[PDB]
């Protein structure tokens, strides 16, 4: 039980670190009416 | 459940990967970060990448 | 030393240390680990006067305090009343008046580096005992450091004495005894 | 620093072991050089590290063997009532409870920093020779030829109370007997 | 002339042109801030601070028909309807508003370049004097300073026991 | 004290920061604070620029492995 | 062209005498296929780790706050007793210097655009190394007690796991086996 709970942190945290991270990573640029 | 633990972390082992994860993921993106012209600049959004 | 060159007097073996030109009062030459080599000179004189000037205050007090204490004061020996009196809350007030006037110490330390004062030099003579005479200034000096050295030693050994002998100083030298029970004590 | 009975002790000519030569360190300039280091240590290690090592084992074995040998004949008052009947190496045991060896660590490791410091120094061009505490207050090493004999006799006596001392601790080790009492055997 | 803290040099700004001015800054507010401003709040402190100890001084022993005395002049403040703190509040906001020509901060209230605490009020015309204007000035200043620190003290250790100064000078004890 | 605030009710002991440890380290974290541009100060002044100040070693530098 | 600490071996190109700690040591070869101005900055940082750690092996064993989870001297087993909470605002204080020294450049890509020589993140409060002797030997003793602290950390910890003692105590009670 502990197991699972602890691999579902580790899932949940790395696609919500992506996220994060990902849309932190001047996101708004990424248009393509850039220059 | 129903206990009142902070992010239901009743075992300390549960910090490690929270913590952890993040900390290699904003290393990865330090390394982005690091190579932007990080001037301040005058419009609705930043075009420099 | 015996072999001939240039040493250092105080340690005929070690070399004269680079910073201790020898401007400084007591400057016998004495930095083995050279931290004048690693640090000011100027701050350091600064820190040793500071450590001195308490230090002189902190012996003659822990005598006084032993010898005398205040009526309202209760009588114990100065180590353990330094808990009853931090409750008192007076170690709160002596602290508060400290760094109050350690805000302007450490000022007058900054104005020290630029060159603008001399080490420990705030201009405190209100009895003008030795601030028109030069010599006499030079030789308090002198003195001052010696007795700034000697009072940090003699501190720390009065706080050690109590701490084995459980004594106070006076009470140590008018009844001496070995520690540890000694005159009965084997291994 | 003229060498003391240069060409009967050391000094080039006197090369202890004939078939071998000695390694390019041992010049004809050090004191008590007979030319004398089969294994080669001070190709290696630099030969002012070497004697201040050697004339510190010295110095420190001449007074464990005099130590060694006094405590037997007499003994301070008041030690056999704390310390009961106890030779060279259970004295050590008694002594550390006791905490008189804690203040010889102690002050002799204050000396010793100020030793390191000395070492650093000399290593780093101060001009010191190994050794060289400038400790003379008889003023009996002001005489240069009497200062060279002292010295290759202080190295000597040195070399020779490091083999005492070994022989009187395992001499101990086999009997548990003190010096004077083990020659009495 | 003498300097405060003769071990620390003059601040550089802090000439001698402001009353009681002894070259008074060691850590160096002059020098981040506007001189004036700076005046400004050491007068406007010390006035309030002077009018605030005569209030402790009066209160003791004084009680308007319309309020009931506290055991302290402290403890007036509480005593006191709170609706008429309010008023007192918003004419001090409306005098301080109407008075200051309503410049209201640091970067305007200077802009006319009025000398700090000069806010036009002299009835009676003390100080028309030229020369007893510079004496008064000094004393003005002199006073608040020493009146801020004696409300702090008076309030400080009217709180600590519960006595008016007058009655704990009558009835000192230790603490 | 009677009337102090902030202080407990049983304990007696001043609680927050208003209590006599508090006060300890808080001067403490200034002399932490003030350690770096004091000192700094005092090697950027002073500095074992000497051109005598050099690490020393017992082995011969021919063969160290040097830098 | 044969490694000084290998004789063996023949010298591995990459490693020169520039480098302040080179001995010719690279069997495997690392050098060849990665950054050596990683290498390097690795190494001291590990080191640097090490030398802290295994001196703390041995302070917080005779000595210790007052606090009350604090005093446990057997490390490996106090890393548990002070809560994860402190040892986390720790581990994120050594974050923010991480950032702060290395300057946002912490990526093997990104480290050292900025011309920052290995190991350097520039600290040298005392000890200046202005001469390039003292720079030259300082670097080598840096280097051997990185390397030596390297091992410790490892004994001590791995010791202090198959024992539960403390260092100073083991070696003392030294029980066998
Ligand atoms: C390092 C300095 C130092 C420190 C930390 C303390 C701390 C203490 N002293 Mg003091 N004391 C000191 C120096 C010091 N003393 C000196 C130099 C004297 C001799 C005059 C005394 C004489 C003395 C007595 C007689 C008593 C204490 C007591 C105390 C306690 C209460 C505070 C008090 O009333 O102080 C009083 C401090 C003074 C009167 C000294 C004032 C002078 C200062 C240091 C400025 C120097 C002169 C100035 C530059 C001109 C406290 C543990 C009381 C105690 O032990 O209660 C249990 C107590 O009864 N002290
Ligand atoms: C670490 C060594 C040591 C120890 C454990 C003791 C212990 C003791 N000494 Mg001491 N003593 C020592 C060294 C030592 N002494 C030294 C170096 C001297 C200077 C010569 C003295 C001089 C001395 C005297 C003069 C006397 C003692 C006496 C005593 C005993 C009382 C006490 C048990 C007394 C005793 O019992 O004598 C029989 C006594 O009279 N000692
Ligand atoms: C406890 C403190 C203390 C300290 C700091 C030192 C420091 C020193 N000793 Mg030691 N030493 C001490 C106590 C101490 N000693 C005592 C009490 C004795 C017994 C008399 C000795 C006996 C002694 C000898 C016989 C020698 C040293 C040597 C040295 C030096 C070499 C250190 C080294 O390379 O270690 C490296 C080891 C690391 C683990 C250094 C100056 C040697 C020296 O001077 O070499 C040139 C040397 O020959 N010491
Ligand atoms: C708290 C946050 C934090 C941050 C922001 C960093 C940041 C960094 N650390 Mg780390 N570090 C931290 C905590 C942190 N550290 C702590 C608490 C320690 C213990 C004291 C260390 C000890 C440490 C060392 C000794 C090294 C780093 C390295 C690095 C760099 C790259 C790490 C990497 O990409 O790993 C991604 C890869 C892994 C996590 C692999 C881990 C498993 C290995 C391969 C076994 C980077 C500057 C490395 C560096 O600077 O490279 C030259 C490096 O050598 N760190
Ligand atoms: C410096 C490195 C090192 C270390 C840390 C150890 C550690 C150990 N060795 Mg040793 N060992 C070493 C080098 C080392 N060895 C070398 C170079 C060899 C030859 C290749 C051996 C061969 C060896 C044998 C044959 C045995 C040990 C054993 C031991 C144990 C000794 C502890 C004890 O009981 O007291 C321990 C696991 C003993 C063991 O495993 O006991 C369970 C044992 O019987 N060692
Ligand atoms: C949005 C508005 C809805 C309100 C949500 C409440 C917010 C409270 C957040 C704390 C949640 C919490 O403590 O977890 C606690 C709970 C789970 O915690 C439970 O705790 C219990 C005892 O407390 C037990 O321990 C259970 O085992 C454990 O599951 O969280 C969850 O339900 C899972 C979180 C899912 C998060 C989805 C990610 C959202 C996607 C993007 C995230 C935004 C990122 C922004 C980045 C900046
Ligand atoms: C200096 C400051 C100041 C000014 C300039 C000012 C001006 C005016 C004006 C002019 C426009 C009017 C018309 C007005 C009227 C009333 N004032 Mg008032 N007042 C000031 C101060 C106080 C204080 C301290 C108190 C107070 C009060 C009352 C009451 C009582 C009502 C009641 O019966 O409850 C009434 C009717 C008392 C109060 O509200 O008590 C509950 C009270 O304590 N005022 N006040
Ligand atoms: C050098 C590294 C370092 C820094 C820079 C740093 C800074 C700050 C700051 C500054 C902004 C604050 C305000 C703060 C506060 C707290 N620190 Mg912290 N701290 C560091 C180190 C440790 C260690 C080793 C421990 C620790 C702890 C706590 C607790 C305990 C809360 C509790 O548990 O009730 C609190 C409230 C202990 C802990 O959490 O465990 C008991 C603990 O062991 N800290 N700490
Ligand atoms: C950098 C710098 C500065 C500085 C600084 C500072 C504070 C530097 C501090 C450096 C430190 C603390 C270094 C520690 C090194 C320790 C080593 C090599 C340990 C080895 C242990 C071994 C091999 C072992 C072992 C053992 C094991 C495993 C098993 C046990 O049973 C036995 C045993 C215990 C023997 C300053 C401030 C001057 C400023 C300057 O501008 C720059
Ligand atoms: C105190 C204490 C302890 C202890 C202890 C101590 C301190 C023990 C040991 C002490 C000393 C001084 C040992 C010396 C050994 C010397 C030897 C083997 C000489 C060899 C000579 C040779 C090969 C000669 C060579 C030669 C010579 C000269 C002449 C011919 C040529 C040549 C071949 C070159 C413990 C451990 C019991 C623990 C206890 O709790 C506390
Ligand atoms: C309590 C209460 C009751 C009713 C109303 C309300 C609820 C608002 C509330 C009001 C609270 C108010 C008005 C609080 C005001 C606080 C005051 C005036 C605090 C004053 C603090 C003063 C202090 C420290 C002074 C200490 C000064 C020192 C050492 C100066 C040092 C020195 C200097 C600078 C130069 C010469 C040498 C010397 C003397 C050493
Ligand atoms: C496990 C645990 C317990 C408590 C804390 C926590 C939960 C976090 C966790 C922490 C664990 C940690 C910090 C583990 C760290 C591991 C460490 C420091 C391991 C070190 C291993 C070192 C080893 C093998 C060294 C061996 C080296 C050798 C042969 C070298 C050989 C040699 C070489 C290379 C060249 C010259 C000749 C010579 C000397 C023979």
């Amino acid at each position: 039980m502990f197991t699972l709970k602890i691999v579902v942190y580790t899932t949940v945290t790395f696609f919500v670190s992506l996220f994060t991270f990902g849309f932190l990573s001047n996101d708004a640029s990424r248009n393509p009416n850039r220059k | 459940e129903g206990t009142g633990e902070a992010l239901g972390i009743d075992d300390t082992r549960l910090i490690v990967p929270v913590i952890l994860i993040p900390v290699i993921t904003f290393i990865l993106y330090a390394g982005f970060a690091s190579e932007q012209d990080n001037e301040d600049f005058f419009d609705t959004y930043d075009q420099r990448r | 030393a015996v072999f001939p060159g240039q040493f250092s007097d105080s340690v005929p073996f070690l070399k004269q240390p680079t910073n201790l030109d020898g401007s400084y009062v007591g400057d016998v030459g004495f930095d083995p680990l050279g931290f004048s080599d690693v640090f000011d000179i100027r701050v350091l004189r600064e820190a040793e006067l500071k450590h001195g000037r308490i230090a002189m205050l902190a012996t003659l007090g822990m005598v006084v305090q032993d010898a005398y204490t205040f009526p309202f004061f209760d009588k114990v020996l100065p180590i353990p009343a330094h808990d009853v009196i931090v409750k008192s809350g007076g170690m709160s007030q002596i602290l508060l008046w400290t760094s109050f006037a350690e805000i302007f110490g450490g000022i007058a330390l900054f104005q020290t580096i630029q060159g603008k004062r001399a080490p420990g030099d705030y201009s405190f003579d209100p009895l003008n005992l030795s601030a028109n005479d030069l010599e006499k200034r030079e030789r308090y000096a002198l003195a001052e450091i010696k007795h700034s050295r000697l009072a940090m030693l003699a501190f720390s050994g009065m706080v050690h004495q109590y701490f084995i002998t459980n004594q106070g100083v006076i009470e140590q030298i008018n009844n001496f005894r070995p520690i540890n029970g000694f005159p009965d004590a084997t291994f | 620093l003229p060498l003391y009975g240069e060409g009967k002790l050391q000094g080039p000519g006197t090369q202890a072991i004939p078939g071998s030569e000695p390694p390019p360190a041992l010049d004809g300039t050090w004191v008590g050089d007979v030319g004398f280091d089969p294994l080669g240590f001070s190709r290696v290690i630099d030969m002012r590290w070497l004697r201040e090592a050697e004339l510190k084992h010295g110095r420190v074995c001449m007074l464990a063997a005099t130590g060694m040998i006094v405590q037997d004949i007499a003994l301070f008052p008041g030690v056999t009532k704390t310390f009961g009947p106890a030779k060279i190496t259970a004295l050590h045991d008694v002594a550390v409870k006791q905490g008189s060896m804690q203040q010889l660590l102690v002050w002799l490791g204050f000396l010793e920093i100020f030793g390191f410091v000395a070492i650093v120094q000399m290593l780093q061009g101060s001009g010191r020779q190994p050794g060289d505490f400038g400790f003379d207050p008889l003023n009996c090493g002001a005489n240069t030829d009497t200062l060279a004999r002292r010295q290759l006799v202080e190295l000597k006596n040195g070399r020779l109370a490091m083999i005492a001392t070994g022989g009187m601790i395992h001499h101990f080790f086999l009997t548990g007997k003190g010096p004077i009492e083990f020659i009495t055997t | 002339d003498d300097l405060a803290v003769p071990f620390l040099e003059r601040p550089p700004m802090l000439d001698g042109s402001y009353a009681g001015d002894i070259g008074f800054d060691p850590v160096g507010f002059s020098n981040y801030f506007d001189l004036r401003w700076l005046r400004e709040a050491e007068l406007k402190h010390g006035r309030v601070c002077m009018l605030g100890v005569v209030g402790f001084l009066v209160q003791e022993f004084v009680t308007l028909p319309m309020f009931s005395n506290g055991v302290t002049p402290v403890d007036d403040f509480f005593v006191v309807p709170a609706t008429g703190l309010w008023q007192i509040f918003f004419t001090i906001g409306f005098v301080e508003a109407f008075s200051n020509g309503f410049k209201l901060t640091p970067s305007d209230m200077f802009a006319d370049d009025r000398a700090p605490g000069d806010l036009g009020f002299d009835p009676l015309g003390c100080g028309k004097d030229p020369a007893a204007l510079a004496r008064r000035q000094l004393v003005e200043v002199k006073n608040g300073r020493l009146a801020m620190i004696a409300f702090g003290g008076m309030l400080h250790q009217q709180l600590l026991t519960k006595q008016g100064v007058i009655e704990q000078l009558t009835n000192f004890k230790a603490i | 004290v009677p009337n102090v605030p902030f202080v407990d009710e049983i304990t007696g002991e001043p609680q927050g920061l208003t209590a006599p440890i508090v006060h300890f380290g808080s001067v403490i974290s200034l002399w932490l604070l003030f350690a770096l541009p004091v000192w700094s100060a005092a090697y950027k002044a002073a500095g074992a620029d000497t051109a005598e100040w050099v690490g020393v070693s017992q082995v011969t530098e021919d063969a160290p492995g040097i830098g | 062209d044969r490694s000084y600490a290998m004789p063996f071996l023949s010298r591995p190109p990459a490693l020169d005498g520039s480098m302040a700690g080179d001995v010719g040591f690279d069997p495997l070869g690392f050098s060849n296929y990665f950054d050596l101005k990683w290498l390097r900055e690795a190494e001291l940082k590990h080191g640097r780790v090490c030398m802290l750690g295994c001196l703390g092996f041995l302070v917080q064993e005779q000595a210790n706050l007052p606090l009350p989870g604090f005093d446990n001297k057997l490390a490996t087993e106090a890393f548990f007793s002070v809560p994860a909470g402190g040892l986390w605002q720790i581990f994120f204080s050594l974050g923010a210097i991480e950032i702060i020294t290395n300057k946002g450049k912490l990526t093997p890509g990104s480290m050292f655009t900025g011309g920052r020589a290995p190991g350097d993140l520039d600290f040298d409060p005392l000890n200046l190394s202005v001469d390039e002797t003292a720079l030259r030997r300082f670097e080598l003793a840096e280097l051997k007690h990185a390397r030596l602290a390297m091992i410790g950390l490892g004994g001590m910890l791995h010791q202090m796991l198959l024992t539960k003692q403390a260092p100073i105590e083991q070696l003392t009670n030294f029980k066998s086996l």
